[PDB]
RNA sequence: GAAGAACCUUACCAGGCCUUGACAUGCUAGGGAACCCGGGUGAAAGCCUGGGGUGCCUUCGGGAGCCCUAGCACAGGUGCUGCAUGGCCGUCGUCAGCUCGUGCCGUGAGGUGUUGGGUUAAGUCCCGCAACGAGCGCAACCCCCGCCGUUAGUUGCCAGCGGUUCGGCCGGGCACUCUAACGGGACUGCCCGCGAAAGCGGGAGGAAGGAGGGGACGACGUCUGGUCAGCAUGGCCCUUACGGCCUGGGCGACACACGUGCUACAAUGCCCACUACAAAGCGAUGCCACCCGGCAACGGGGAGCUAAUCGCAAAAAGGUGGGCCCAGUUCGGAUUGGGGUCUGCAACCCGACCCCAUGAAGCCGGAAUCGCUAGUAAUCGCGGAUCAGCCAUGCCGCGGUG
RNA sequence: AUGUUCAAA
């Protein structure tokens, strides 16, 4: 049980945060709480539309707040008739008045998140975890990227002893500190059981 | 008219005014001997004067903040040392030779966790 | 070497029911899981009965022990 | 961290003395940091993910 | 005399905004004292890595305040103009006490 | 030391005599850094040693210092089974600092209740080739020479 | 109020709360602190010397 | 685990009490539905109950926020299984390693490469070679500390001038210290020596070097390692209870054994007084300036801070002077009696602090055993997180002397 | 000098 996590070891250079907003003592905490309750229902509801980042600036009650998607058509709506009822029901949840724009994600296939969820749902349909974990690195390193790896957590097949399963291409230093490698992190509840899954993804590098 | 020179040591700053006059020293308003009051380190801080020899010649004011009256005697030593080249930048070839002119980098070391002390690890009996 | 400050402090529960207790004279028995009050003299004669944590042990108050509380009587632990 | 036993928002302290922090994600009452809300665990998480802004690793 | 105090997590964020706040203020105002820095507070958090003992694991995070001020005096309704409603950046939060 | 061969820390001459060999001593006696009793101690003594001896003090330990080194110690050793303590020279270096060692420790052995004093006296014994200090320096060599068997372990 | 009248004060006290159900009066019966303290271990200012006995070995009772 | 056990926390124990049952989204039905103040009983919880007391919308049938009741979803379980798991962590090990691709060797497991010679902190690099390259790791890229400059000056100083309650206090001034942002700096780059090369030794300049000093960072894997008690999750089990509320007790008992620590054994010392140098932090019901009452803890009053401009704050060791005169002592503070402050509904069990009295063992530790390679050990004080308060002699961190 | 037996990954 070793190794850091790429980004949060990456933030000060080649990673940004998540949430960009100074505050302090007596907000912070309630100014912190409140973006876990917008990350919160975002990934309950957009989860088929692909979410992969919730990017959130601040400046005084006019939120930010930037849903990055692969299929932004799903999170807008029928002409714009979701992006109503979300965009809504975040002001249900803080009175802060709040915006919502929506970025497409180019190439779904460079976002570890989403080559993460992508095994991790093929997993759930019971799917061949080697194959569909060979397959998303071949993806993964067949549309760009310098370097890819996907991990699979334990008890693949449903085998009653917990296993770990591979898979990797091109340079993917943990080590170098600028290296630029996208983490993705899905989970899997399952028949027998939770598997995690974890997506590396490597692109240029200075 | 004057001659300037900083000196830091071990966290210390000493601001070194060096001026054609007597030899005395004023350091924070209290005189050499007085601010030092019986530290028998205190002579150092002056060496570099006697390097070439100074002090019956040359005057100084000291302004000396930071630290304790002893890296504070270094910073000093180390201010008397640049300034005394300004002035005559010719000093080196004798005032460096001595190392006067470096600027001791020993600082405290960063107290790690798990250690009592930076380095002082605790102890176990019948390991 | 105890201290509480100013304003001897004693649970109203036995408080206002003990002395209620004084306008007949006495009675016979009490029993209060505050152990936490202190004595006041209202409470010499008396015979509350404090809780181990487990039992109601009778403890008759005496002037001797009146700054005490209660508890001071009503050993929790067993030993030996 | 039982739902039962964050009654801790509960405020009616009876006395506010039998108030204490909780963790605002986990319930880990053990070792909850004011300044976040968040117990010893899930600071480290999310200081991870970049979801707690500014909080770079230290180092010197 | 208007004392601007502007406190960012960015370094650049403020860097930005507290220098737009000066080339604008300076058509129609004093000349501005310039965005003088000031000392940043920085937040140390020394946790353990991972859960269940492993007292020796720890890492390191900070949470570093940064601070500027830059004061215009000789305030002149159009200073108030050039200024009043025109910022930009979402990761900073002004404080100004005239 | 594995890798190279460890220079030693160069002293700064004494504040009085500007003799290095005499900072050493001072460090020796020195216990939590608190430096300053430990120079005073030193020259207390060295006005004690002016007093009750008409000599220079600086010559007396001096003087001392040199009836306090061994010239030959044993160092133990495994050869074949046992641990043969062999005999052999001790270096220049390695002399100074068990001599100082030695007098401080002998001189805080002594009975008079003054730190200051126990130096004075200890070092003065120490020049007349008495005193716990030179039993110390004696008792060593004695030891070598008494295994002057097993010194065909040279080292 | 200085010595023998004053230890006999000190003394009279304790025998005070000693003769009342009071528990700190039986902490002097028993000999064990007052003030309380722990007695699983360090008490022996209280307790006197160790007072070994058997025990048993295998059960890291280090 | 516990970066905060009096109730709470709390998972245990005793006793009282509740059952569709401190928190989540929701269903049908009757009913008063926002809300505000009391009483009876009680250890508290809870239970019973008196009761000021409703405006909202409507197709006028009735429907809402909120809330009680009955039945319901089914909820709920820190109840079992870390050998069913995720996640995260510890560990060998920051060790110099672990591998892949293709080629080549071998019937094959496998081997070669990764071995050999030189070198390195290093599978670092060099030369060699049926191997040619690559991936994880090393380094490096990131952070803190070592010198210089630019920008910026309410930090700073007569540096430099005038004034002074001569406090950098006043005007003034950014030079300097500094504050924080950026730029320059080290690369065996230059000189001599050996070497095939890498590099080793030496020397100059330089604040600094040969990776300059300290962090973050832990390879393929190992231990059926640790945690279902943080959270997540398969399976098993409980649903008047292995659930839930409450008061009280317990997690803090002792003849004893061990681990980790604190304080100490003493004159290189203890006490009183006077006097001097620090860093990093924290401050609104929060830090608490200053003034007053108290020997004091602390109380009353009250300025500023949302704080390089005020406060915590006194640094302590240290220097100077005096006292003590080697004694279980002006060492050592345990322990105990009394008085009292403070937080808190409440300090019996079981808080810290102050003042008086008390004033134990202990005179450097048997066998055995632990830490640390220089600004290190040793020693001295300062801050922080948790936090009402606090059992901190712990933990994380700071600088002083050295 | 001595430190039982047994499965799976």
């Amino acid at each position: 049980g070793n190794k850091i996590h790429p980004i949060g070891f990456r933030l000060g250079i080649t990673r940004d945060w998540e949430s960009r907003w100074y505050a302090g003592k007596k907000q912070y905490r309630h100014l912190l709480l409140e973006d876990q309750r917008i990350r919160g229902l975002l990934e309950k509801e957009l989860y088929s539309a692909g979410l992969a980042r919730v990017d959130i600036e601040r400046a005084a009650d006019n939120v930010a707040v930037t849903v990055h998607v692969a299929k932004p058509g799903v999170v807008i709506g029928r002409g714009g008739e979701r992006i109503r009822v979300l965009r809504e029901e975040l002001a249900k949840l803080t009175g802060k008045n709040v915006a919502l724009n929506v970025q497409e994600v180019q190439n779904p296939n460079l976002s570890a998140p989403l080559v993460a969820q992508r095994v991790a749902e093929q997993i759930e349909r019971r799917f061949a975890v080697r194959r569909a974990i060979k397959q998303a690195v071949q993806r993964v390193m067949e549309s760009g990227a310098k370097g890819a790896k996907v991990i699979v957590s334990g008890r693949i097949g449903g085998a009653e002893q917990a296993r770990t399963e591979w898979a990797a291409q091109g340079r993917v230093p943990l080590h170098t500190l600028r290296a630029n490698i996208d983490y993705g992190f899905a989970l899997a509840r399952t028949t027998y059981g939770v598997l995690g899954v974890k997506a590396y993804i490597f692109l240029g590098e200075v | 008219e004057q001659y300037y020179g900083t000196g830091r040591r071990k966290e210390a700053v000493a601001r070194v005014f060096l001026r054609p006059g007597n030899g005395k020293v004023t350091v924070n308003g209290q005189d050499f001997n007085e601010y030092f009051q019986g530290l028998v380190r205190a002579v150092a801080a002056l060496e570099p004067l006697r390097a070439v020899d100074a002090l019956g010649r040359f005057d100084a004011y000291i302004t000396v903040r930071g630290g304790g009256k002893s890296g504070q005697i270094d910073a000093i030593k180390l201010g008397i040392a640049r300034a005394l080249v300004q002035y005559n930048p010719d000093y080196r070839a004798k005032l460096k030779p001595l190392g006067f002119l470096t600027r001791d980098a020993r600082v405290v070391e960063r107290k790690k966790y798990g250690k009592h002390k930076a380095r002082r690890a605790p102890q176990y009996s019948k390991r | 070497p105890r201290s509480l400050k100013k304003g001897v402090f004693v649970d109203d529960h036995l408080l206002e029911k003990v002395l209620e207790l004084n306008a007949k004279g006495e009675k016979r028995l009490i029993k209060t899981w505050s152990r936490r009050s202190t004595i006041v003299p209202e409470m010499v004669g008396h015979t509350i009965a404090v809780y181990n944590g487990k039992q109601h042990v009778p403890v008759y108050i005496t002037e001797n022990m009146v700054g005490h509380k209660l508890g001071e009587f009503a050993p929790t632990r067993t030993y030996r | 961290a039982r739902k039962a036993l964050i009654e801790k928002a509960k405020r009616t302290p009876k006395f506010k003395v039998r108030a204490y922090t909780r963790c605002v994600r986990c319930g880990r009452a053990r070792s909850v940091y004011r300044f976040f809300g968040l117990c010893r665990i899930c600071l480290r998480e999310l200081a991870h993910k970049g979801q707690l802004p500014g909080v770079r690793k230290a180092s010197w | 005399k208007i004392r601007i105090k502007l406190r960012g997590f960015d370094h650049k964020t403020l860097d930005a905004s507290a220098q737009k706040i000066v080339e604008a203020a300076r058509r129609s105002g004093a000349q501005v004292s310039g965005p003088i820095p000031l000392p940043t507070r920085v937040r140390r958090f020394t946790v353990i890595r991972g859960p269940f003992k492993h007292k020796d694991s720890r890492e390191h995070f900070e949470l570093r305040t940064h601070n500027r001020l830059v004061d215009i005096i000789n305030p002149n309704r159009k200073t108030i103009e050039q200024l009043m409603t025109l910022d930009l950046p979402t990761g900073v939060e002004i404080e100004i006490k005239t | 030391a594995r890798r190279r061969r460890a220079e030693v820390r160069q002293l700064q001459p004494d504040l009085v005599y500007g003799d290095v060999l005499v900072t050493a001593f001072i460090n020796k006696i020195m216990r939590d850094g608190k430096k300053n009793l430990a120079a005073r101690i030193f020259y207390d003594a060295c006005k004690i040693i002016q007093e009750k001896t008409g000599q220079e003090p600086l010559k007396v330990f001096k003087q001392a210092v040199e009836n306090v080194k061994p010239r030959m110690e044993v160092r133990s050793r495994r050869v074949g089974g046992a641990n043969y303590q062999v005999p052999m020279e001790v270096s220049p270096r390695r002399q100074q600092s068990l001599a100082l060692r030695w007098l401080v420790q002998a001189a805080n052995q002594r009975p008079e209740r003054r730190a200051a004093v126990r130096i004075a006296h200890e070092l003065m014994d120490a020049a007349e080739g008495k005193g716990g200090a030179v039993k110390k320096k004696e008792d060593v060599e004695r030891m070598a020479e008494a295994n002057r068997a097993y010194a065909h372990y040279r080292w | 109020k200085l010595e023998g009248e004053l230890r006999a004060e000190v003394a009279a006290n304790i025998k005070r709360l000693m003769d009342i159900g009071c528990y700190r009066g039986l902490r002097h019966r028993r000999g064990l602190p007052v003030r309380g303290q722990r007695t699983r271990t360090n008490a022996r200012t209280r307790k006197g010397p160790r007072k070994t006995v058997a025990g048993k070995k295998k059960a890291p009772r280090k």
